[PDB]
């Protein structure tokens, strides 16, 4: 039997993934996507591990 | 019909071999239902 879901969708969640998490962060994992600047993102995931 | 080319499906209810709506698709042949354009859930 064929798998339900072609390579095409798959592509498609895993691209869609990599944008949400390179333009809004973490935020888009809790409610709605809030867009922020990769640079302070990066200084924000430094100030998490001390 | 599971992986058939419908070309021969009701060569091997009548109502539902006939030629009133055939669908071929990547799974086999789907008969009965309409195709659409447009997409949903
Ligand atoms: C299915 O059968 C038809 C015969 O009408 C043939 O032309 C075609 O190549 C076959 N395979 C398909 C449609 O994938
Ligand atoms: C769907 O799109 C195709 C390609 O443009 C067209 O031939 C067809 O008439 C459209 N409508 C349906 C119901 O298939």
């Amino acid at each position: 039997l064929p798998p339900l879901l072609t390579d095409e969708m798959i592509a498609q969640y895993t691209s869609a993934l990599l944008a949400g998490t390179i333009t809004s962060g973490w935020t888009f994992g809790a409610g709605p996507a809030l867009q922020i600047p990769f640079p302070m993102q990066m200084a924000y995931r430094f100030n998490g591990i001390g | 019909y599971q992986d058939v080319n419908c070309t021969e499906v009701p060569v091997a209810w009548r109502v539902y071999s006939t030629g009133s709506n055939v669908f071929q698709t990547r799974a086999g042949c789907l008969i009965g239902a309409e195709h659409v354009n447009n997409s949903y859930e």
